[PDB]
RNA sequence: ACAAUGGAUUCUGGUAUGUUCUAGCGCUUG
RNA sequence: AAGCAGCUUUACAGAUCAAUGGCGGAGGGAGGUCAACAUCAAGAACUGUGGGCCUUUGCCUAUAGAACUUAUAACGAACAUGGUUCUUGCCUUUUACCAGAAC
């Protein structure tokens, strides 16, 4: 969920917008 | 318009099942994007193609549970009301 | 209820077989009048709609005087016959009335068709027009009307 | 709605939104990603 | 003074289209 | 969710409604030394409340 | 202890442009 | 509510068979992919009628009637398009577009 993470939008990014948590920060 | 009459004619001169007819007139209402060319002279058709193509999404992956990969899928329902839609925004465009 | 045999349709009644071969040849002269035989005057091309109308005003005649007049047929017969759009429900329900008895069709009494509040002039008597005609010192200049070329629905002629 | 009623007034054919139901729910973890998009992007076309 | 209207029969359309 | 910019994760995206949000005012009271991090505000707590 | 997936196509493109192409007789003089 | 009485009717035998009094009656019923005209988004909102004040309006007071629509607010348990303006997107110009707003 958009936790303050990620795009206000996707569509002048030139990107999708897709977030995926980074596994390697954990601890 | 032709398109779609045209199946009915083919499904009366005893030529088309009517599950082929459902799911020609499904074939039909989905595939607007590559059997017309409407979205040369109306570009705003493209929300209605890409509306049947996400409908279809949803119609088939319930359709097809338990079921292979196939075509025979006439629940043209949804798609239709698209474009009966997009029919009742174009009457005041087109009579212009 | 269509016209067309489907199997929401209803099988006809029992008295139907014996008017059958009346009913198939107002069936076969329709076919034949729909032909479309290219005919260049406006003139020839109504008289060839004129025909249509004629006809179906003939085919409501028989089942008219098949029911109403002679009591031939049954009302399950009948009522099948209006489902099945073999009679026009609306104008044998003008033949009933006593000024419309051999009404021409329905259009030829609409008042809003016409120029004037009017009927068509085929609704007029003849010898109501024999006498207007009598005072101008000339015939009679109606022949046939332009709606379906009737030549009078006067009850009384 | 409106297998509760017993009685009720017409709709035409176009108003009787047989997938309408499907979108306004939530899908399942099991569906693919192309068909998780189709069910947020008709939920967009519901909102506006 | 509104009489609805006259429902033609269906060959009466036919022959015109034809026409 | 549209008009808090935030993301249902079932739900629709939209641009923002207020897309002028980069603005800020440099001032002591939503520092880190202010906030007590006990739960993280999640975009479900945004939208309940 | 992560389930987050934007797009999409038509039209406006070096000979353009411009002119002439009375056959079938309009009364009299010439 | 069985039963008795009171009441209301009822097929009525009546009293009267008058003046009466009550209810019903002094140009139908069901409909129609028929039409016309009103009316359908606002102090939670309407209109008729009587009374008073000011000088008709408005207010106050008394009374009668309110169909449809509306509270996770709208005739539609449904859902398109266009115009203008602002801000973006695509990035040869335009049209056609991108996707948010306000009217
Ligand atoms: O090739 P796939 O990825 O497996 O997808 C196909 C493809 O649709 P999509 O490519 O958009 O998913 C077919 O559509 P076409 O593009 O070939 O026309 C569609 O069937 P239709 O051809 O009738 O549209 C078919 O659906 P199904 O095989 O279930 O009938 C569907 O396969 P999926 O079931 O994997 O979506
Ligand atoms: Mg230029
Ligand atoms: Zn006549
Ligand atoms: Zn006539
Ligand atoms: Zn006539």
């Amino acid at each position: 969920s958009y936790n303050g993470i990620g795009l206000k939008s996707a569509k002048g990014s030139s990107t999708s917008g897709h977030v995926q948590r980074s596994l390697a920060s954990n601890n | 318009m032709k398109l779609i009459v045209d199946t009915h004619v083919q499904f009366r001169l005893g030529n088309v099942d009517a599950f082929q007819l459902a799911d020609g007139i499904h074939y039909i209402l989905n595939h607007i994007g590559q059997l017309t060319g409407i979205y040369r002279y109306k570009y705003k058709v493209m929300h209605q193609i890409r509306a049947c193509k996400d409908l279809k999404h949803i119609i088939y992956y319930k359709f097809n549970k338990n079921l292979g990969k196939g075509p025979g899928c006439g629940f043209w329902q949804p798609a239709w009301r698209v474009w009966l839609n997009f029919l009742r925004g174009t009457i005041p465009l087109l009579e212009r | 209820m269509p016209r067309i045999k489907t199997r929401r349709s209803k099988p006809a009644p029992d008295g139907f077989e014996k008017i059958k071969p009346t009913l198939t040849d107002f069936e076969i002269q329709l076919r034949d009048a729909q032909k479309d035989k290219s005919s260049k005057l406006a003139a020839k091309s109504n008289e060839q709609l004129w025909e249509i109308m004629q006809l179906h005003h003939q085919r409501s005649r028989y089942i008219y005087t098949l029911y109403y007049k002679r009591k031939a047929i049954s009302k399950d017969l009948y009522d099948w016959l209006i489902k099945e759009k073999y009679a026009d429900k609306l104008l044998i329900a003008k033949w009933r009335k006593t000024g419309y008895e051999k009404l021409c069709c329905l259009r030829c009494i609409q008042k809003n068709e016409t120029n004037n509040g009017s009927t068509c002039i085929c609704r007029v008597p003849r010898a109501q027009l024999e006498e207007e005609a009598r005072k101008k010192g000339t015939q009679v200049s109606f022949h046939q009307c332009v709606h379906c070329g009737c030549r009078g629905c006067a009850s009384t002629d | 709605f409106p297998f509760n009623r017993t009685k009720g007034k017409m709709v035409r054919a176009q108003d009787v939104a047989l997938a309408k139901k499907w979108f306004l729910q939530h899908p399942d973890e099991e569906y693919p990603v192309k068909v998780k998009v189709s069910y947020q992007k008709l939920l967009k076309n519901y909102v506006l | 003074l509104y009489t609805p209207k006259a429902e033609m029969p269906p060959e009466h359309l036919r022959k015109i289209i034809n026409t | 969710g549209k008009a808090l910019n935030n993301a249902i994760p079932g739900g629709p995206k939209f641009e923002p409604l207020y897309p002028r949000e980069e603005e800020e005012d440099y001032n002591e009271f939503n520092s880190i030394d202010r906030v007590i991090f006990r739960v993280p505000i999640r975009s479900e707590y945004k939208v309940a409340f």
